[PDB]
């Protein structure tokens, strides 16, 4: 309730560049690694429409990396998260793509 | 002879005359056209062609068009033709498609599943009331709840009460909780769907709410219906560790089970019978008033009530005049009604090894000893003297 | 307002006006605005006289 | 065997005729309608079949491409040397058009993409991107835009047909009922009062209390009264098997609500799909929370949501994550508690008006005799008061039948009271 | 220790008291009827299990003084904790004010013990309910009280406690008259015996009767006397 | 282990063969039969063998859902099994509590194959009613009777509990001769002395001493199994059996 | 142990028939990873001088559906022709999985393979070939239908 | 918070009942069998060890027979550690009543004292029960031989013959069919070996798994003599009764 989402909505109107709205459970996808296809394309798109701002709402649907127990795990969440990090790395663009991240955990 | 004769006389003239009336009317239909009736048959075949390709109705678009999913993968914006109705098509229904230009030409299909048959029973129990050895009043509280509003809805509207829903049959093991459920299941002759509570936890995670909701869908169609849930205790006590969703998952199955039991549905008449062994283990919301109106209790039989259990079970048996039925009750104290049924069987079994049809007093005492050793009694009563 | 968030503070604005709406007033009054703080808050079972 | 034998032959003879009537009827010729509109409909389908309005393969738009001024013709383009202002006199022998205004990128369902042109029953303004479209199976070309989303089928069969359970039956004329109206019935019915003010009305209700206070009662009551779309989803139904399918259920729910004018989505019982987020090292709470977080983002948007009022109804507001309960997604918590003596009296009268009661019934004496009871227990009281009339062979109730009722329902089922455990959360 | 084991319920109760009441029902059954000049507490005694002694196995009714008898139903283990205090308080009465106890007073003290364990930190309350009976000294009005786990006591003209106490008390509404007690002591034995053979059954080998007459006469009947009253009643009926 | 053959014969083989004696007596139709003892006692072997003699289908249920693609799940396997059994009737459903495959399934429930047992057993009572009598008996095989749960050990649920000891020296000699009826020997080999040498504890192990002896006939390039081949067998198989018991190591990695 | 399992049936079939013992058919190699399972089989691939095929478990999964089973039939047929033959499936872990969801296509295709290999392993019986040797560094993940 | 980790061992269930006393009795059904028969000329006490091994010294063991005082010995069945404490309490209390009244303590007094001690723990303190079951063999002039069983609930009941420990249902049924009122210690010696023979889980019952003691008035000068038989006399009396 402190208007982190408000401040992004503002920022959209002010910079007048391409603002890629994103909600973190939308990204997770039940077909194998098509959740990952969504990461790479959205960021590929951000190279084109540069300069850019990607606004991600939530970040607990790309969860966390701590699972190692034999019984289940969910390694669908981990893979789409580790794809997120490879776009922030140096071989990709990052100097014309800013990522605005907002979470309440 | 004449009883047969009055029926013969009514039935022949009325039916054969009607048969004659159809024969003339096909012809007369033909006349304003030149052959209407015998041509409607040739048209139906022609329109549909051969083959008819099955699809699954994906969504229905209101304009007499539909999006059908052939399982071969191309989707199609088809038209809806003759020999079908659009409230006989519901999403999910199978459709019969014209091969050359795809059109919904019908569905005369049975559309029955083996998934529903699992829910259903095929039945003629051996269980009838008065195989209940005593506790007569309890029968005429269960029968007042399950069986009686099908016989007369008249009493309940005359009084102006809503007929009681739901029974919980609880007590100790061997007090014949399953034996009542089946005795009333025989009499009512309403579609008696049976489901054991343990099948409601699966080996997948999230399949729970899905399975539970499918029970009540079948139950709802075949109204009036009984849904018997045998030992709904098992799901709270035993976690099988086959479910990947864990303790969390089992709790969620509970919650859909609450809405399907009463809720917002306004489904058909569904009496629910819930056998359980402990009612202090089931979730309190699950058992709460106005969705379970009546709660019957059974406790252990009496000295006289055990006599009733014994007559009904020793009656099938061949017997001697040396058998003192009465001394098998006095020796046996604080033992179930389940123990008396196992005691007749065990006597007969010793008698089948000796290779004779008689059941003697000695095979009864021999049997009485062996069934009493196997029961290991309660530690509930070890507080007390 | 003490430990309200800016979403809670937006909530008090709307709530105030609803209470006016019932009274049938054409403006929101100062009396009604405070009344709306108390309605946004969960505690609105108020006194029972074990606070006197 | 003469008396019975002769006549038995005749009975069989009668079975033969009953069969012949049957074999004649279904082949010359079974009805589906009245008889007459099933004949004409066969001649009507002949008319549709000659036309190519079917078969039209359902496909989908992936990207609107511009076919004039983009150098679709590359006769002067070599990298970026093309004009991008003409494909009509670029290097053409004509001045007039040589391509279409709009190309589009279709993806088929079997998987094969085609670049298609522009229909004649359609304009570029009716073609949206992501929109499902009929293409012609003779030569793929967009013909008709067709309602998007093939996904509704378990969000399309949970839209209600209106059950009639009265607003009256909901106990008393309480503040609790009137609080529903401020959110639901009133801004839709007469938006005129709110318009003068310029106050945009609340939207979130949380009905919370212990089992049997009539939360569900209230749900059904505003289904029939409101007369706007009522989509009730049981919230246990949001859980699915494959992770990101579960979020898809509620995601499509909001696409659906938003499309329709004036909705109320009634989320029933979100003890499932509402667990507070924690890290545990077994697997995480990932499947439950995937669905919950989809929901949260569409209860405030990153853009304004449409007219969608949302009713949460729960038995425990304590399994719920902190994010849902703050206002702006649940503007008003509306508190439901066990009634008092007058309260309990009204509900008894509301049950009892359909019952045969003598004038000697003083409900004041038997409400007093029932304490710390749900309106759902008081129902069981009324049902069991008649059950003792049915057992005694009486047809008109007595004060005596209600005393018997109160003792058995209240004393007996107090051991089994939901009130005690569930109050700890409420 | 100091943690609460008795705590307030969101209803209006304490769950440990309701629970303790459930505990009295799962026990054996003791009956109370007073005559014009007798108390009679009779109790159901087990014999499902056999080879059980009769001389050395404690009885259900334990004489506190020479004129105050106590019977108990519920947990047979707990029982002895309430009685050990009750006997010592009687000797303290003799010490500090003189005169032996009055039945009303001992009942009020016993009530105060169970009362306290419903509200003191680190105890559960007793799952045991008493019929405390007897005579006042230098008087001969029969006194019959019954105290229960709440810590509340009631005087009763006739009462019954333990398993199926509702079934037995129904019987006693219909045969014992408040206005005219059984005319003699012997008529009063036939009433307690008449009541017991409903629930207890299974011979006169389970029925125990303690009869008190005024002036410090405690007698506990022999198996032979019991048989005799059961037989008469069976036959007449 | 002949006594045990005769006990299972009464409860399983006899009622399928002739319902008429059971009518005469009026005895309440047989049900579940629990077989229990250490491994290799041949509890499984006797079930198949009864199924052969009675001439009934032997339906093996692994407590795996894999082999089925026609149920594919345990949440309808119960009732779908009873459609197939009724077609191919008479049947004896065989269901084994393995308790080392389905390791974590057992914990807190007494067996996830006793989930299977109970669910199928509840069906069975109505099966005596569907159109007269039972055609499905069920045989349950368990390692222990203490890993069994109390609700299937109660009377009026079952009708027989057969116990199997491991072999005695006399019993051993017989079990050993069966495996020997299929391979070579040489005169002068006393089956009695090999029973003494063998301490054993499975009839499984006994069959391993015969195969292992046949393998040393290959090693030395003999043409028949000699007595010395038994001395090499017994030692090697024993060293192998006891190592894994006392080191508490399995075949699972 | 492994020479008597694989090599010995081929060079001296006559001895097994004589003594009257069941020859070892399929070979399973379990043990933790890094013990030299594959390397011990390397040795017999040089040494026997028979045919020796080569094959992985991911040769039998494919993009097109039911084109996994068509390979299963191919490797057996080839082995039979140039018999006696050793087939080695390097890691057979993904074929011999013990669990199926049995609603996804990915899983249904492995179901078909697993029945197809198993059926024709019985077809491969009473041949001059020694049956499939297969290894897995795991062993709690395998279906017991192979292991009977 | 401390309250967070409290068991609450000692509230009732909804049944009216004490989970932890019920469970205590559950675990004594695992423990070693002990049977006591009161003859009319003695009490024979015999208990079968729950464990056995051949390296185990079993020749001077007396881990089931414990003497409380000169005239009262008990057989133990349960949590032996818990029992060792209350045996040593009992011994303190028995000696105490003799110190202050100069009179042999009655069987009734010592048995009731021990019961109330168990009773204190299920009543209050927030502690686990003492899971012990005693069979008391004891002599007093007043009531002759007296026989008694106590449970973890802290309740005592008289017996003439009784069996606690493993296989209670089985042992109890057997005693009843045989028991007569006219039996001396010889008949009792035979029955005690014999019931133990029927509940046994060994292929044959042997002396090294039997502990055995009697209390006879047939010892000289009309005195009670406590005898805990040595394992070599037990083996002897085992040849007499023809068990082996
Ligand atoms: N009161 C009774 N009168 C007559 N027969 C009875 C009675 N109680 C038990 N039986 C007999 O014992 C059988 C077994 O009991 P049943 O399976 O009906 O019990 P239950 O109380 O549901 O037990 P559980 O929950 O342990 O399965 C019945 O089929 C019937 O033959
Ligand atoms: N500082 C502020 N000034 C103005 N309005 C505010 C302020 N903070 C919040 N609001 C209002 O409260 C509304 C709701 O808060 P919003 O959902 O934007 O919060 P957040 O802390 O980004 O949340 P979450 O993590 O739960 O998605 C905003 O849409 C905005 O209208
Ligand atoms: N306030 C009331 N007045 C009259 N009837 C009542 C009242 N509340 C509940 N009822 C009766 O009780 C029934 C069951 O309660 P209902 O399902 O409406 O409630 P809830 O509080 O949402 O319960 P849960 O979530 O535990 O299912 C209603 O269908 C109605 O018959
Ligand atoms: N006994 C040995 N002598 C020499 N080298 C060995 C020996 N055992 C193993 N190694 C070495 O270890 C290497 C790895 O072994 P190999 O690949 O055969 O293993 P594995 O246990 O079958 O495991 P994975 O499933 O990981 O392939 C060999 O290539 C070899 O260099
Ligand atoms: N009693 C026996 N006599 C002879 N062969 C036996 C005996 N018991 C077991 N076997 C052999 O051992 C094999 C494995 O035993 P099986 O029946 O599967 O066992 P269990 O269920 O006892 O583990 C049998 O198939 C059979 O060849
Ligand atoms: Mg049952
Ligand atoms: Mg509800
Ligand atoms: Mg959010
Ligand atoms: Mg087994
Ligand atoms: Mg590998």
């Amino acid at each position: 309730g402190t208007g982190k989402t408000l401040l992004a909505r503002a920022c959209a109107a002010q910079t007048n560049a391409t603002f890629l709205k994103l909600a973190a459970p939308q990204l997770v996808q039940m077909y194998i690694g098509e959740g990952a296809k969504l990461v790479r394309d959205a960021f590929a798109l951000a190279k084109e429409k540069a300069p850019t701002i990607i606004f991600i709402d939530e970040l607990d649907a790309i969860g966390t990396k701590r699972f190692d127990s034999e019984k289940s795990g969910d390694r669908e969440v981990q893979r789409t998260m580790l794809e997120l990090l490879n776009q922030l790395d140096g071989f990709s663009s990052d100097d014309r793509v800013k990522v605005l991240a907002a979470t309440n955990r | 002879t004449r009883c047969k004769l009055k029926l013969l006389r009514m039935e022949r003239i009325k039916d054969h005359l009607l048969l004659e009336e159809e024969f003339v009317s096909n012809s007369e239909i033909l006349k304003p056209f030149e052959k209407k009736q015998e041509e409607e048959k040739k048209q139906l075949e022609e329109i549909r062609g051969n083959p008819l390709s099955i699809g699954t109705l994906e969504e229905i678009i209101d304009d007499d068009h539909a999006i059908v999913t052939s399982p071969t993968m191309p989707d199609y914006y088809v038209s809806i033709l003759s020999f079908v109705d659009k409230e006989l098509l519901e999403p999910g229904c199978s459709v019969l498609l014209h091969h050359k230009t795809m059109s919904i030409v019908g569905v005369l299909q049975d559309d029955a599943d083996p998934m529903v048959s699992v829910m259903k029973m095929d039945k003629s129990p051996t269980e009838s009331y008065s195989d209940i050895g005593g506790l007569e009043s309890q029968i005429q509280e269960i029968k007042e709840s399950v069986e009686l509003p099908l016989t007369h809805p008249e009493l309940y509207e005359e009084m102006g009460i809503k007929p009681p829903k739901g029974v919980i049959l609880y007590g100790a093991p061997g007090t014949g909780k399953t034996l009542l459920a089946k005795a009333v299941a025989n009499q009512t002759s309403a579609t008696f769907l049976r489901i054991v509570g343990s099948e409601l936890i699966q080996k997948y995670l999230g399949d729970g709410p899905r399975l539970c909701r499918q029970i009540f869908k079948v139950a709802g169609e075949n109204a009036p219906s009984i849904v018997f849930i045998d030992e709904i205790d098992a799901i709270g006590t035993k976690r099988y560790d086959s479910n990947s969703g864990g303790e969390r998952e089992i709790q969620r199955t509970m919650l859909e089970l609450l809405n399907q039991l009463d809720g917002f549905d306004d489904r058909g008449d569904v009496k629910v019978i819930m056998a359980t062994n402990k009612i202090e283990t089931l979730d309190p919301a699950l058992i709460r008033p106005g969705r379970i109106d009546r709660k019957i209790l059974f406790e252990n039989p009496d000295l006289s009530t055990k006599k009733k259990i014994l007559g009904i079970h020793t009656s099938k048996m061949n017997l001697s005049e040396d058998v003192n039925l009465e001394t098998l009750v006095t020796t046996k104290d604080d033992l179930s009604g389940a123990d008396i049924q196992a005691m007749c069987t065990e006597a007969g079994l010793l008698a089948l090894r000796e290779r004779r049809m008689q059941v003697t007093a000695e095979d009864f005492k021999q049997a009485k000893e062996r069934v009493m050793k196997n029961k290991v009694e309660e530690n509930l009563e070890g507080l007390y003297l | 307002t003490d430990e309200f968030n800016g979403a809670q503070l937006k909530a008090v604005t709307v709530e105030a006006g609803m209470i006016a709406l019932r009274n049938g007033q054409s403006s929101v009054k100062h009396e009604d605005f405070v009344e709306g703080i108390s309605e946004v808050q969960a505690r609105k079972s108020k006194s029972v006289s074990f606070y006197a | 065997a003469a008396p019975y034998a002769a006549k038995l032959k005749q009975t069989e003879n009668d079975l033969k005729d009953i069969e012949a009537r049957i074999k004649e009827k279904a082949g010359v010729k079974e009805s589906d309608t009245g008889l007459a509109p099933s004949h004409l409909w066969d001649i009507m389908g002949d008319r549709q079949r000659l036309g190519e309005e079917h078969p039209l393969q359902v496909a989908r738009c992936t990207k609107i491409i511009k076919g004039n001024g983009e150098s679709d013709e590359t006769t002067t383009d070599n990298n970026n040397s093309g004009n991008s202002n003409s494909n009509s006199n670029q290097q053409s022998t004509d001045a007039d058009e040589d391509d279409e205004d709009a190309k589009y990128v279709i993806n088929l369902k079997q998987i094969a993409k085609f670049v298609v042109g522009l229909g004649e029953r359609v304009s570029p303004t009716d073609i949206e991107e992501g929109m499902r479209v009929g293409v012609d199976r003779s030569k793929y070309n967009i013909e008709l835009p067709l309602p998007p989303r093939i996904d509704p089928s378990v969000t399309m069969m949970t839209v209600e047909e209106k059950p009639d359970v009265t607003y009256s039956d909901v106990g008393g004329c309480k503040d609790q009922i009137e609080k529903l109206r401020e959110v639901v019935e009133l801004p839709l019915l007469s938006p005129e009062r709110f318009a003068t003010l310029g106050i945009d009305p609340p939207k979130g209700i949380l009905l919370y209390g212990p089992p049997g206070t009539g939360k569900t009662l209230c749900a059904r009551a505003v289904a029939n009264r409101t007369d706007a779309t009522f989509i009730r989803v049981i919230g246990s139904e949001l859980v699915q098997k494959y992770v990101g399918e579960g979020a898809r259920m509620v995601r499509e729910l909001f696409e659906m609500a938003r499309t329709k004018k004036a909705c109320i989505i009634f989320f029933d019982e979100i003890d499932a799909v509402g667990g507070a987020r924690f890290d545990d090292g077994a697997g995480g709470d990932n499947e439950v929370q995937r669905t919950m977080l989809e929901l949260i983002t569409q209860l405030d948007g990153f853009d304004p949501r449409g007219n969608i009022k949302v009713m949460f109804a729960t038995n425990r507001p304590n399994t719920l994550d902190p994010a849902l309960l703050r206002p702006g997604r649940i503007d008003r918590k509306v508190e439901f508690s066990l009634p008092d003596l007058e309260g309990r009296a009204n509900i008894f009268r509301i049950h009892s008006k359909s019952m045969s009661v003598e004038r000697g019934i003083r409900w004041e004496l038997i409400s007093r005799l029932c304490p710390n009871s749900t309106g759902a227990e008081l129902r069981s009281v009324c049902t069991e008061a008649g059950m003792f009339a049915i057992r005694a062979r009486r047809k008109v109730a007595t004060e005596k039948d209600f005393l018997k009722a109160v003792d058995k329902v209240i004393s007996g089922y107090k051991k089994f009271s939901s009130t005690s455990r569930y109050m700890q959360y409420n | 220790y100091d943690r609460a084991l008795s705590i307030f319920s969101p209803d209006g109760h304490i769950f440990q008291v309701e629970y303790a009441l459930e505990a009295v029902k799962r026990g054996t059954c003791a009956v109370g009827v007073k005559g014009k000049n007798c108390v009679v507490l009779g109790c159901e005694r087990r014999s499902t299990l056999k080879l059980q002694d009769t001389r050395i196995t404690p009885s259900k009714v334990s004489k506190i003084d020479s004129h105050v008898v106590l019977s108990f139903s519920g947990l047979n283990a707990d029982s002895r904790i309430l009685i050990e205090k009750a006997r010592v308080e009687a000797q303290s009465h003799r010490l500090t004010l003189e005169d032996p106890v009055t039945v009303e007073y001992l009942t009020r003290y016993v009530a105060g013990v169970q009362q306290r364990y419903t509200q003191s930190g680190g105890v559960r309350p007793f799952g045991v309910s008493t019929l405390i009976a007897g005579f006042d000294p230098r008087d001969d009005e029969p006194k019959l009280y019954q105290t229960e786990p709440s810590g509340i006591y009631s005087s009763w003209s006739a009462q019954t406690i333990g398993r199926n106490s509702k079934t037995v008390r129904e019987f006693l509404e219909k045969n014992y008259d408040r206005k005219e007690p059984p005319a003699t002591v012997e008529e009063c034995v036939k009433l307690t015996v008449r009541s017991l053979l409903e629930v207890v059954q299974t011979g006169a080998k389970n029925i125990e009767i303690t009869v008190v007459k005024p002036d410090s006469d405690i007698v506990a009947l022999s198996s032979e006397e019991i048989n005799q009253y059961v037989t008469q009643i069976e036959q007449e009926k | 282990l002949t006594k045990q053959i005769k006990e299972i014969k009464e409860v399983i083989e006899l009622p399928v063969k002739h319902p008429e004696l059971f009518e005469s007596l009026g005895i309440a139709q047989p049900k579940g039969v629990i077989l229990y003892g250490p491994p290799g006692t041949g509890k499984t072997l006797l079930a198949r063998a009864v199924a052969h003699h009675t001439d009934c289908k032997f339906i093996r249920v692994s407590g795996a859902e894999l082999v089925q693609k026609y149920i594919g799940e345990g949440s309808r396997m119960v009732r779908e099994l009873f459609v197939m059994a009724r077609e191919h009737a008479p049947s004896i459903i065989f269901m084994d509590e393995i308790d080392s495959i389905g390791s974590t399934r057992v914990e807190g429930s007494g067996g996830g194959d006793s989930e299977v047992q109970r669910t199928m057993l509840e069906l069975l009572n109505q099966l005596d009613g569907f159109e007269t009598s039972k055609n499905i008996k069920i045989i349950m095989a368990t390692n222990r009777l203490d890993i069994l749960d109390p609700a299937l050990l109660r009377p009026g649920r079952i009708d027989r509990k057969i116990e199997f000891p491991p072999p005695s020296v006399a019993a051993r000699a017989e079990i050993l001769r069966i495996h020997s009826r299929k391979m070579n020997l040489t005169r002068g080999i006393n089956l009695r002395k090999v029973a003494e040498k063998m301490n054993g504890c499975s009839g499984a192990d006994v069959k391993g001493v015969c195969t292992e002896a046949g393998m040393y006939a290959l090693r030395e390039r003999r043409i028949h199994v000699t007595q010395e081949d038994f001395e090499l067998a017994v030692g090697k198989v024993m060293n192998k059996n006891q190592e894994t018991a006392i080191s508490v190591a399995k075949l699972f990695k | 142990e492994i020479r008597e399992a694989v090599e010995l049936p081929l060079v001296q079939a006559d001895l097994y028939e004589q003594i009257g013992i069941d020859p070892p058919r399929g070979v399973l190699l379990y043990g933790p990873p890094g013990t030299g399972k594959t390397m011990l089989v390397k040795a017999v691939a040089n040494s026997t001088k028979a045919a020796f095929i080569r094959v992985n478990g991911s040769e039998f999964v494919h993009k097109y559906l039911g084109e996994g089973p068509r390979m299963v039939r191919d490797v057996f047929r080839l082995a039979r022709e140039n018999a006696p033959s050793i087939i080695f499936i390097d890691e057979v872990d993904s074929i011999a999985t013990k669990r199926f969801d049995a609603q996804t296509g990915s899983d249904r295709e492995v179901q078909r393979i697993l029945i197809e290999l198993l059926t024709q392993m019985d077809g491969f019986d009473q041949s001059t070939n020694v049956k499939v040797i297969m290894a897995t560094n795991r062993a709690d993940t395998l279906d017991p239908a192979l292991l009977r | 918070g401390s309250r967070r980790y409290d068991s609450r061992t000692t509230i009732f269930s909804p049944e009216g009942r004490l989970y932890q006393v019920e469970y205590a009795l559950e675990s004594i059904s695992h423990a070693g069998t002990a049977i006591g028969i009161m003859a009319s000329d003695g009490i024979v006490l015999a208990a079968e060890r729950k464990v056995t091994s051949t390296l185990l010294e079993q020749d001077t063991s007396t881990e089931k027979l414990y003497k409380l005082n000169d005239k009262i010995a008990v057989a133990v069945a349960g949590l032996t550690a818990d029992a060792e404490i209350l045996i040593n309490t009992a011994r303190i209390h028995a000696q105490n009543y003799l110190k202050t009244y100069n009179e042999d303590i009655p069987v009734e007094i010592l048995v009731r004292r021990l019961s109330d001690i168990k009773q204190g723990y299920t009543q209050h303190g927030g502690l686990r029960p003492f899971g012990v079951s005693f069979i008391y063999a004891g002599y007093d002039d007043r009531y002759g031989y007296q026989l008694y069983t106590s449970n973890p609930s802290g309740n005592y009941t008289g017996w003439k013959a009784i069996s606690v420990g493993a296989n209670t249902s089985a042992a109890q049924t057997l005693l009843q069919m045989d028991y007569k009122d006219d039996m001396k210690v010889d008949d009792a010696i035979e029955l005690a070996l014999k019931t133990l023979s029927k509940t046994t889980d060994s292929s044959a019952l042997t002396y090294d798994r039997l502990e055995f003691a009697t209390i006879r008035k047939g010892a000289n000068d009309g005195e009670v003599y406590q005898k805990i038989f040595k394992p070599q006399e037990i083996k002897d009396i085992l040849v007499k009764t023809g068990i082996t």
